[PDB]
RNA sequence: AGCUGCUCCCUAGCAUGCUACUACCG
RNA sequence: GCGGUAGUAGCAUGCUAGGGAGCAG
């Protein structure tokens, strides 16, 4: 028992019908149960009427019956009603304040977190209660996500390609790279150990962790967390620095780092970086130059994933010498390039997954678009520094939401320090991209990139553009062009030195059958992180707005070095973005 | 109660009383009405006071069933224990030698003190220190009870595996030091 | 205490003068209790006054007093009626919904199953209702077959012929083949282990369990059982697979099995097999040829006697390796060709009477005609696989019932598979038949065979038909014609070839005094499952109901390869059957 | 994880008893 | 005016029952 979260006064009470069960006092609780259908509370002791074998659940028709809570016509002679004046009968009656203002917590608990509106009250209410919403969030989405069917696998027809079978009265979620599934092997006593996996239609091809043999019988099952409450909010109350305190500065100038030292200062003095930067402008060459700025400083890395991690690792080979660093992996499939099992040191990579507890000095955060209101804050709930870089931008896609079908999240409303590079500004850019030749750079300026960018070396001249509408048969959550796969047919073999680029599809489907024409390597942009390559091809597919949105294209056209091909359906960003338009074949 | 035969007569009694006090006619209707709704209080007492012992009665009869319809249960269920405890112990002991010995008697009377002795198909030995274990399970077989035993595992007081090499004089210093033989009867 | 079956709510009486003392509902037993003359209800204790010596039974008269219910001239001062408001004093009385339409259970309990309405109400009832109703005719049964006389034997005539003696005010029941005696050896002590026996008229001719010395004073006893309640219905709730699920297809085709190729996919995607079969169309041919369809199937195999279980295993010697199968037999006399006490394994031949509890795949009924409610359910309360088979068909005789005496039960109303070939439709059968020529094919098909079969080799013109009327002069429940056995006894031996035929007559005292004069074996159609030869003799006796109808007609007709005798005395099934005819001698 | 004996505190029930107030009647 | 019976409220003694705790052999 202890202090409620709207109320911040001592109570003894719950929702039992409602999700996650929070404290509230009398008043508090009465307003949270009146206004709405949670009609559930648990004392100490739950509010149930001990009648053998009775049914009712309420709480406004129970009363109070001497030692125990009974029914109506349960009760003794004379009772004393459990739920009046205002209140529900409970601990620390008199010491409770509770509020008027009820929407926003009912708002949040009757919502099932499918629309915009959703989120505008999930990011726009209080921060303890925005807490709430990302834990609702994870329970919300856990509940859902294990709702759906188990693949029961009965054949062996290749490797890389079987056949499902799935149960009745369950539907079989989409097959997508976003949600990995999740199998064990069947024996006669138990069932265990196959790993996460991820598959698609074929025959069923699947994306496998590691070689074995396919038995028979196993299931796949996308299996569920022990989610946890949250401790700290999403980031502390800010501050400027009167001092450079616990920091000093360096003594020499670095040439890679030449273009970051105005950027030094700024932030030795605060605890945030509020970041935007557009993938690939030097994103990540700060997080080991910043590093370096005084090697003595404990700094902190986190990531979204281990490709993440791995992409503030593929270049930490070079410029940091291994004396005292480590990164955290939990009892897989991935690089561990640094000391494992490691914690207190020098530098600690991190996927937030797994992240012990400790003080530390810099905080390199990776990238802020996939993090959501819950994984960011729990970095600082388990491990407090004191002043933080933010690295990332809302300039990509984010963590996806499965059941977000009425209008998708604005790019505002991301998480907490999202939305304060639009409502007080940023102060972290490099002016110097890496990858952007002229095409790239400034005609996207008048998208979010807020007329801020140059080119890094000049144009090229080069990155195609389409004129056609496309036409379309989908599957189950996924859909392929068979004419508009037909058109970039022409355009590859009679452009012989077109094939070095990688034609990517966020409905993968695509990326699936145009291996049988064409064999180019499979890749979606919802993973387009790390991926940083030459020559690169897209098409719109539908012109609907799964993909049609700005978080959708910039992912996908900020790739390359010299061009990219852009394979049109629609007008809107048609008329946006501009490239170089020729004759239809 | 509120809706019994009592409730109308005394009602609309009162009700005429007072509509007559209003009228306010005699002396002697005052005494009327009084004596009146002095019996009619006399029938909604006796049929709403003491109408409410039956209903208590009632309750207490409810429970006291319910009492033992789950008291009755219980016993069910440790009956179906117990018999399932007897009969898996029974599939044991119905071996050859239980019915040599039992037949080499003259009564079919045997005491129970050599029952495990002469038919038992494993042994526990439990040993304090190194010579005793010297004296009694020395090597791979010994001989106890005119039968002779063959070793197979041994551990210590924390239930961990020993083998019988660290078994000597001058590693005895580092065991947890009851020791627990297991041996198999030899044919 | 539990649920009741009409209502499913939680309740704590019986019908205490009803006869399986059901449990009921609080509304559910009034109704039952004030609508028919069972007026007696058992709570956790029973419903009668305590008065020393008294004699009440009643529930509307007897009156709460205090502890205890007391009678009306004993009733404390003040009581509280047990009946009133229209409930039962019991547990649970508020939530129980209760029912109006109570004349279904009502007639059922009310009812002595001797005529047609009572298993036209048996079938069309709820089906809880009629697994109750099967346990209402097993009790009755029971109770009304040890009702008969007690077989005092204390001659010794001969072997198989010796004398019967019984008590005074019992009957001796008809002495028949339907229903098998059981006796007991003295002893000074008790008196045990004679056997079954099956006794009639000779003199008493007996058929013996096994050979053995017949002492003095033994008594032949139509023993009961003490049968059980029972949970798993008739049949699952049905189903049509998305795939061949729990199996997967052969690779080859099979000589045998060729002509049921086309049977195999239509139940590999549901459970039940509804069979509209012939007697010998290839009826237990598939049975070893679904067996093998896949042989790591699960099969269970059922049987209606250890005679249906050999008509199973009279061929499973040859197409069938006995690496792993078995079939049961509870601590007698017939084949034991496989593993005996083993239960789970590749195939297990059982009778239904000794089936273990297990699961499985596949479940080959034996002919459905004389399962009855009980019989058939009691498979799937046991032994719940999850695909099944129902070879049989309701186109022979069933298992005869003892006092169904007003109407026969009809052809349609036999257990609850045999109802939907003619309400939903069949789906099984073999369009070849094993023995029949063209003289019991067509002709056939006008009656109960759905103008659906073709004969296996052509007419044969010599199945014997002739016309008379017959002369009947009857024993307590058998019949012998001396003029009709006088008359066959002119086509015997002035046919001289035509003594390979076993004569067949309901009466077996026909067949019993036969041999008198001729000598062939005796046989009758109440067990004319199994017997299939090649030349058969059959006559009508009396031309009642007994003998005359469709499933007791057609139960001998179809029997041989080349020709049977029909001796008719009535002129329904001359005229609608019609064969070779000559002169009366 | 046992068999007894003694003591303190809280709750509920019933009987008995005391005392007070209303009603009927004598 | 008194006695009785039927009611309502408070007090007292003990008797059973349920729960928590302490000591001794
Ligand atoms: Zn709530
Ligand atoms: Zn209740
Ligand atoms: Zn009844
Ligand atoms: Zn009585």
């Amino acid at each position: 028992v202890g202090a409620c979260v709207l109320c911040n006064s001592q109570t003894s009470l719950r929702c039992g019908a409602c999700i996650r069960r929070p404290f509230l006092c009398c008043k508090c609780c009465y307003d949270h149960v009146i206004s709405t259908s949670h009609k559930l509370v648990l004392s100490v002791n739950p509010y149930v009427c001990n009648a053998p074998g009775c049914d009712v659940t309420d709480v406004t028709q129970l009363y109070l019956g001497g030692m125990s809570y009974y029914c109506k016509s349960h009760k003794p002679p004379i009772s004393f009603p459990l739920c009046a004046n205002g209140q529900v009968f409970g601990l620390y009656k008199n010491t409770c304040v509770g509020s008027d203002n009820v929407t926003d917590f009912n708002a949040i608990a009757t919502c099932d977190w499918t629309n915009a509106g959703d989120y505008i009250l999930a990011n726009t209410c209080t921060e303890r209660l925005k807490l709430f919403a990302a834990e609702t969030l994870k329970a919300t989405e856990e509940t859902f996500k294990l709702s759906y069917g188990i693949a029961t696998v009965r054949e062996v027809l290749s490797d890389r390609e079987l056949h499902l079978s799935w149960e009745v009265g369950k539907p079989r979620p989409p097959l997508n790279r976003n949600y990995v599934f999740t199998g064990y092997r069947v024996t006669k006593n138990s069932k265990v150990q196959i790993g996460e996996y991820t598959f698609e239609k074929g025959a069923v091809v699947y994306r496998g962790t590691t070689t074995y043999k396919l038995n028979v019988g196993d299931y796949f099952v996308l299996t569920s967390h022990t989610v946890m409450p949250l401790s700290a909010p999403t980031l502390v109350p800010q501050e400027h620095y009167v001092r450079i305190t616990g920091l000093y500065p360096t003594l020499n100038i670095s040439d890679e780092f030449s273009s970051n030292v105005a950027n030094y200062q700024k932030v030795g003095m605060q605890k945030y970086s509020t970041l935007q930067g557009p993938p690939g402008t030097g994103k990540s060459h700060f997080a080991i130059g910043l590093a370096l700025y005084y090697p003595s400083a404990r700094i902190v890395y986190t990531a979204c994933s281990h490709a993440a991690v791995d992409a503030l690792c593929e270049k930490a080979l070079k410029y940091l010498p291994i004396d005292k660093c480590s990164r955290i992996i939990p009892a897989v499939e991935c690089f561990d390039k640094f000391k494992v099992n490691s914690t207190l040191e020098q530098y600690v990579f991190c996927t937030v997954n797994a992240l012990p507890e400790t003080t530390a000095d810099i905080v390199v955060f990776d990238e802020i678009s996939m993090a959501t209101n819950y994984d960011l804050s729990v970095v600082n709930a388990r491990l407090r520094a004191k002043h933080y870089v933010y690295i990332g931008d809302p300039a990509q896609l984010p963590a996806p939401r499965t059941l977000l079908t009425k209008g998708t999240l604005e790019p505002e409303y991301f998480n907490s320090v999202c939305r304060l590079m639009k409502t007080i500004g940023p102060d972290m850019f490099l002016g110097t991209c890496r990858r952007c030749p002229a095409e790239i750079v400034d005609t996207v300026s008048a998208l979010v990139y807020d007329n801020k960018l140059k080119a890094h070396k000049d144009k090229s001249a080069q990155c195609f553009k389409m004129f056609y509408k496309g036409v379309i048969t989908h599957d189950v959550s996924s859909a392929i062009n068979r004419p508009q796969i037909g058109v970039v047919r022409e355009f590859l073999t009679r452009n012989p030195a077109w094939r070095k680029a990688v034609f990517i599809s966020p409905y993968n489907s695509q990326n699936a059958v145009a291996s049988k024409i064409l064999g180019l390597p499979t890749q979606t942009v919802d993973s387009s992180q790390g991926s940083e390559y030459d020559y690169v091809i897209f098409t719109q597919t539908t012109e609907t707005a799964h993909s049609c949105n700005v978080n959708r294209f910039n992912v996908a056209i900020t790739r390359a070095k010299v061009g990219i091909l852009c394979i049109m359906s629609d007008r809107d960003l048609y008329d946006k973005l501009q490239f170089t338009s020729l004759e239809i074949p | 109660f509120s809706s019994l035969p009592s409730y109308a007569a005394f009602a609309t009694a009162q009700e005429a009383y007072e509509q007559a006090v209003a009228n306010g006619d005699s002396e002697v209707v005052l005494k009327k009405l009084k004596k009146s709704l002095n019996v009619a209080k006399s029938e909604f007492d006796r049929d709403a006071a003491m109408q409410r012992k039956l209903e208590k009665m009632a309750d207490q009869a409810m429970t006291q069933m319910y009492k033992q319809a789950r008291s009755e249960d219980k016993r069910a269920k440790v009956t179906s224990a117990m018999q399932t405890m007897l009969f898996t112990m029974l599939r044991k002991l119905d071996n050859d030698a239980l019915n040599n010995i039992i037949n080499n008697a003259r009564d079919g009377c045997v005491p129970l003190n050599i029952i495990p002795l002469t038919t038992a198909a494993k042994l526990m030995v439990v040993i304090p220190d190194y010579n005793t274990y010297k004296n009694t399970c020395d090597g791979t077989t010994f001989t106890y009870a005119s039968a002779l035993w063959e070793i197979q595992q041994v551990v210590d007081a924390d239930s961990k595996i020993v083998q019988l090499s660290e078994i000597s004089m001058d590693n005895s210093p580092n065991l947890a030091w009851p020791l627990i033989v297991t041996a198999l009867r030899a044919n």
